[PDB]
RNA sequence: CAUGCUACGCGUAG
RNA sequence: UGCUACGCGUAG
RNA sequence: CAUGCUACGCGUAG
RNA sequence: CAUGCUACGCGUAG
């Protein structure tokens, strides 16, 4: 509040105050000195009010501009912010089955539906590559979400019947991959 | 053994299970004088009496009666019994078919009752007709009390008898046989005129065929009745005369009019099943113009809407369709509820959600699919046609005004009209331009007396969109809300808002609406519960489908509650259409969901002006009913207070031998409540402390005599597992509006306080319903509202419950302390940040509580 | 505790489905929405990390709608 | 301000009371002429707070006026799209069987359920599974409120068009149910 | 925005 | 995207 | 003409 | 400065 041209006066009247009650002068001193400090406050208060109130308007527009700057900002950034969360948290839980199907969406085994739960119920799955075939399939059963399926049947992409004798790293190159794999749970 | 009897002497009175030469002469002499009457009487082993009192005052535990009386008669077999809920009526309805098949035997029960009496009336023999002395088959075998006269002009006194009977027929419907050809159930149904909408001669034969001698006159028509007490009367026996009449003639009355030469089509009446034919008195023919008021009125009027819409055929539902208002129907879905990550995680990092502890989520964002929404409609099949106790009715209607006195109520002006909140929806099809802002500036408040005063004698049909809402619940199933058009709400308002103020102004009486429950509020209306009571005992309970099941008689009954204050401003025909009005906008109106318009059979729509005071006035109907219900069935002869039995004696004297009201027992009546049964009712949630002792001997309401009543009246079944009951007033409630009571030391002084269950408030503050909501920074004063409420919980023996406010009060200093970082990033700080310091203080939220403010 | 964000990842798992306007499947939603409330509504971790299971492959069966190796990384 | 009557005056006594402070006087003359001062200063202040006033409801009655003449035109507005609606709603409504029952009524009024289900040429039946549709619309031509309707489409929940042929017991758990049938009259 | 209080300055009257 | 009550917050 | 007290009006700050 | 109002937002309750 130095800064204000009426903050010397005030301060000046002040001093002349205080040093006039600590002289001992008249009554009619007192008075003036009274009179003076008194006009030095209310300028005082006048000007420190209207820049509070200056300080405050500001204030208030920039607490605005900030909300309204977040506010589109969170529904800009909402899609790929929701979908970071979502797969952090999906690593932190760690999980088997939840990691498995994870890496086995990540290599390019990605089903066709859902996961059953049931006992007896049918689950497609597409495998693109050799490696990840002979990674997640044995023979007839097949090692899908920590759980172990019983193979059914096997489709190509031209829709083909293939059996399982026919899968090896000799016919890959014939095969028209990737292979839709539809099979039960055991 | 314990057998049904309504008796009634200078020594005891009531309807109860007891205990089973001159006079047998002159009974032999009454039979020899009515043995030609084939009504007259090989005898039952149940008598009707004892179906009353099962159907009527029905326990999960004892069913032996209605057990025997459904096997004896070939209306289910033993094993039903073995179904798990076969009393319910929510769960498996099929027994609303099981006592359907009594309805016959009741049914033809009554016409012998009415030969009996012709008999008397051959006779000149004066006498009063009770229910344990005419067996199930419908043979009466009673021959005493029957003094005689000149043979001619005896009169009988049917009016218990009738009375008791009521609901037993709306509950068996009894009167399905009428519905047919010839009146026989072999023989097909009545193919009626679908251009026929007046049944007022169907009425009077029904009336003149199955209640022949009540003396009562019985207004088909409820625009010629003499006051409540009549229009109440009336409606009664229209509830039970609408179930014969087929569905397709109640609704809207309309008719085409010619508007500047084109033809228009208008409603000019309303057919409701309990007031009958109402037409309008203002219609004018071959108008030349339309102005703003009448522009609403035929907007709101679904007759335009039904009439350009095509034929809706839905099978999904059982509730009557109207039309499909689009060639497409729309499925409306419940979004997933938004995560807010840095609360959670700032919790878990506080040792929060652990395992084994006892604080963990309950609460979170249920969505639902498509066929949802209208599903929650399916529930309306909750509310069915129930006929109640007419004298029982009247006499509780009076009790329960008596707890209004206090308050004052009239109609007002426009200008002095208060709207809470503007810009929202104003209804179909007033939100398709806009909001309620938008007609309450367009109209002035000249318009807003002239649609007052056009509703105060026409009915104007509305259209009510049900919408799922958005709201943290606890189970999946969804909830929807009614919001009418704003063409019933500036009437509603303008009818009942001094009322509804005076209500909401008024502190320590038995409706708490408008009480806080900050600085000190709670502990104040505990104190008041606690008004001198000998053996307190506090008791709570709750309404399962209370806005979906309750029957349309209970709330004509608490409109005109709240109508009978305009006694000096409103007549009687004024008072009348205001009262078909609601019944048409509230009670049978027309809901436009997923663009189709359904017929809605009854309930209590939940976006009306009278919407909490309704509710308010149904509990405490249904207290003193219970109260009432629990007093007379008393053997009265065990009780060694002597007033008690004579204020029994003549409760049943005003009940069932009088007409006219007795103020002074209701002075008396309600006292003896106020003494021995102190009640707080806020809408739904009531807390009753009664003395243990009168309870004990059966002299005020108990758990049992709540859920009988709802039994024969609510028609939903109470399980004592959601009612508590407290014997500690130390303690306090156990639950009220889901907020739990603490005694808890403040200032030397031993002060009640409310803190809620923390689960629910950690899902408010882990989930919310937006994404601004989320990380917007106005979480602030979220939190702060959220640490309001949840401060009491610091008091608790449990250190989980208390850590939940720490842990608020840090994450709010970490938000404030994130929101500098970030202002201070993007340009300089505030000034006023010290002024934040108060909302990481407990001080603030402890000066909430202090009675001093 | 596992089941607490156990019941998060399957909040935020509907909300990625709604936002991937699933639906416009009424059977898929109706199905998601039924898999989301038994999570919710459930005491045992077991039956939780199954339907979570299910739900995460509802989401990955759309191969176009979500990069899972750029994302996952 | 010069236009209020008293600044004139405040303005000549503080140009005298500076013309005597330049000259120095008596100190009676300058106490008497700063008294007056101080009578107009405060008259000025008066005059100012007035006129304030009257500035600040003229501002009021700007705004309320301009508040009137946007509720006029919102009323308009409201008045033309309402009317619009009305009318639309006229011509859609089918005259040839609304006037017959109305003639065939001798009281001339009619329950307003009646009115779609025997002037309406266009049927909606939602049905929801499968024994339904067999039990109601089975066959193309079906039979409701004593009228034959002919089946004109067929659409499933998710909009889209489903043939005839699809509605089968084997196919019914791939379709999208409930079905909204769309039947003309016949 | 209104009301009231406290403090200050000014003017009128005793 | 209902009605009502209470309670905070920021402005006049 | 100066000093003090009381009542009234106006402006300013809290 | 206090109180009450008006405008907008937010939280809880039935
Ligand atoms: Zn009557
Ligand atoms: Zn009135």
């Amino acid at each position: 509040f130095s800064s204000l041209p009426s903050y010397a006066a005030f301060a000046t009247a002040q001093e002349a105050y205080e040093q006039a009650v600590a002289n001992g002068d008249s009554e009619v001193v007192l008075k003036k000195l009274k009179k003076s400090l008194n006009v030095a406050k209310s300028e005082f208060d006048r000007d420190a009010a209207m820049q509070r109130k200056l300080e405050k308007m500001a204030d208030q527009a920039m607490t605005q501009m900030y909300k309204q700057a977040r506010s589109e900002d969170k529904r800009a950034k909402v899609t790929s912010a929701m979908q970071t969360m979502l797969f952090t948290m999906l690593r932190k839980l760690d999980n088997d089955a939840l990691n498995n199907i994870i890496n086995n969406a990540r290599d390019g085994c990605v089903p066709l539906n859902i996961i059953p739960l049931t006992t007896a119920a049918k689950l497609m799955v597409v495998i693109p590559d050799y490696n990840t075939y002979k990674n997640t399939c044995d023979g007839t059963t097949f090692t899908y979400a920590s759980a172990l399926w019983e193979i059914q049947q096997v489709v190509d992409a031209d829709s083909k019947i293939v059996q399982l004798s026919e899968i090896s790293m000799d016919n890959s190159p014939n095969l028209a991959w990737p292979l839709i794999v539809t099979a039960l749970r055991a | 053994v314990y057998r049904a009897f309504d008796i009634y002497n200078d020594k005891v009175a009531g309807f109860a299970k007891f205990l089973k030469f001159s006079n047998y002469q002159h009974e032999e002499t009454i039979y020899n004088l009515l043995k030609d009457c084939p009504a007259v009487a090989r005898l039952t082993k149940y008598t009707m009496a004892d179906l009353v009192y099962a159907l009527r005052h029905f326990d999960e535990g004892n069913c032996d009666t209605l057990k025997e009386i459904l096997v004896t008669y070939n209306c289910c077999d033993d094993d039903y019994f073995n179904k798990k809920d076969w009393y319910d009526f929510v769960e498996n309805p099929d027994i609303l078919r099981v006592y359907a098949n009594l309805g016959e035997r009741v049914r033809q029960a009554l016409l012998k009752t009415v030969q009996f009496c012709d008999a008397m009336r051959n006779a000149g023999i004066v006498g009063v007709l009770t229910l344990d002395n005419q067996d199930l088959n419908g043979n009466w075998y009673d021959f005493g009390d029957f003094i005689q006269t000149t043979p001619g002009s005896g009169v009988p006194v049917v009016d218990s008898y009738y009375s008791l009977l009521m609901p037993i027929l709306t509950l068996t419907r009894a009167l399905t046989a009428e519905s047919h050809v010839d009146t026989d159930l072999t023989k097909p149904y009545i193919k009626w005129d679908l251009l026929k909408y007046d049944f007022t001669e169907e009425r009077l034969k029904l009336f003149d065929r199955y209640f022949k001698y009540w003396d009562q006159t019985y207004h088909p028509n409820c625009v010629n009745c003499l006051d409540d007490r009549c229009i109440l009367h009336c409606a009664n026996f229209n509830v039970l005369f609408s179930t014969v009449f087929p569905p397709t003639s109640f609704g809207p009355l309309v008719r085409k009019i010619f508007v500047d030469g084109v033809p228009f089509v208008v409603s000019t009446g309303y057919h409701f099943r309990e007031l009958g034919v109402v037409h309008n008195q203002d219609v004018n023919l071959h108008s030349s113009r339309l102005s703003f008021k009448e522009l609403l009125v035929y907007a709101a009027d679904p007759a335009m809407h039904a009439a350009s819409g095509n034929l809706l055929l839905d099978k999904r539902t059982t509730c009557f369709s109207v039309a499909a208002l689009t060639n497409n129907v729309a499925f409306q879905t419940v979004k997933p509820g938004n995560f807010n990550k840095d609360f959670y995680d700032f919790a878990v990092s506080k040792g929060f959600f652990k395992e084994g502890s006892s604080v963990e989520l309950k609460h979170f964002f249920f969505a639902q699919d498509g066929n949802a929404a209208i599903s929650d409609y399916d529930y309306y099949r909750y509310n069915l046609p129930t006929m109640c106790d007419i004298r029982q009715l009247l006499f509780v209607v009076e009790v329960v005004d008596k707890y209004f006195d206090c308050y004052d109520g009239g109609c007002i002006n426009a200008n002095q009209v208060i709207v809470n909140n503007l810009d929202k929806s104003a209804g179909f099809p007033f939100n398709k331009w806009g909001k309620a802002r938008l007609y309450y500036d367009s109209m002035s408040y000249e318009d807003q007396d002239a649609l007052f005063a056009y509703t105060k004698r026409n009915v104007i049909p509305t259209i009510t969109q049900m919408n799922l809402k958005y709201a943290i619940s606890a189970k999946n199933r969804a909830r929807t809300v009614a919001g009418v058009s704003i063409c019933s709400t500036m009437t509603n308002r303008q009818f009942h808002q001094k009322l509804l103020k005076s209500i909401a102004a008024t502190r320590g009486a038995t409706v708490v609406i408008g009480t806080s429950k900050f600085y000190g509020g709670w502990h104040n209306m505990l104190k008041t519960v606690y008004s001198d009571v000998e053996n307190p005992h506090l008791m709570g309970w709750d309404y399962p489908k209370c806005d979906r099941a309750m029957p349309n008689m209970l709330r004509i009954m608490a409109s005109l509650v709240l109508a009978r204050k305009h006694t000096t401003c409103c007549s009687l025909s004024h008072r009348f259409y205001r009262l078909a009005n609601e019944c048409a906008q509230v009670l049978s109106e027309m809901v436009m969901c997923g663009g189709s318009l359904y017929v809605k059979p009854g309930g209590t729509s939940s976006g009306d002006a009278t919407t909490a005071y309704a509710n308010s006035v149904f509990n405490i109907c249904q207290a003193v009913t219970a109260n009432v219900n629990a007093l007379l069935s008393t053997d009265g002869n065990k009780i060694a207070d002597k007033y008690v039995r004579n204020l029994q004696h003549r409760l049943y004297e005003c009940l069932y031998r009088n007409r006219d009201v007795d103020t002074d027992f209701v002075n008396e009546f309600y006292a003896y409540l106020r003494k021995h049964f102190s009640m707080m009712i806020l809408s739904d949630d009531a807390v009753v402390c009664f003395n243990s002792t009168y309870a004990s001997q059966g002299l005020v309401a108990s758990i049992k005599n709540f859920k009988s009543v709802l039994y024969y009246q609510n028609n939903v079944f109470m399980s004592e597992a959601k009612c508590w009951t407290e014997t500690d007033l130390t303690k306090g409630p156990h639950e009220f509006c889901s907020q739990h009571t603490m005694l808890v030391k403040q200032g030397d002084d031993y002060v009640y306080l409310p803190y809620p269950d923390p689960s629910r408030i950690l899902g408010a503050g882990c989930f919310v319903d937006d994404i601004v909501k989320t990380d917007g920074t106005l979480m602030i004063e979220r939190f702060v509202s959220l640490a309001i409420d949840a401060y009491p919980l610091t008091k608790h023996p449990n250190q989980e419950y208390a850590d939940v406010f720490h842990l608020y009060l840090q994450y709010i200093r970490k938000l404030h302390d994130e929101l500098t970082g970030h202002m201070l990033d993007m340009y300089s700080v505030m000034l006023t940040n010290d002024n934040t310091s108060r909302y990481w203080e407990p001080e603030f939220y402890e000066a909430m509580y202090t009675p001093h403010t | 505790s596992k089941m607490s964000d156990v019941k998060c990842t399957s909040v935020v798992l509907l909300s990625v489905l709604q936002q991937l306007r699933v639906e416009s499947s009424s059977k898929l939603w109706a199905q998601c929405v039924q898999l989301h409330n038994d999570i919710l509504l459930a005491k045992d971790t077991t039956e939780a990390f199954e339907k979570m299971v299910s739900l995460l492959s509802v989401l990955l069966s759309m191969q176009g709608a979500v990069d899972i190796n750029k994302l996952c990384e």
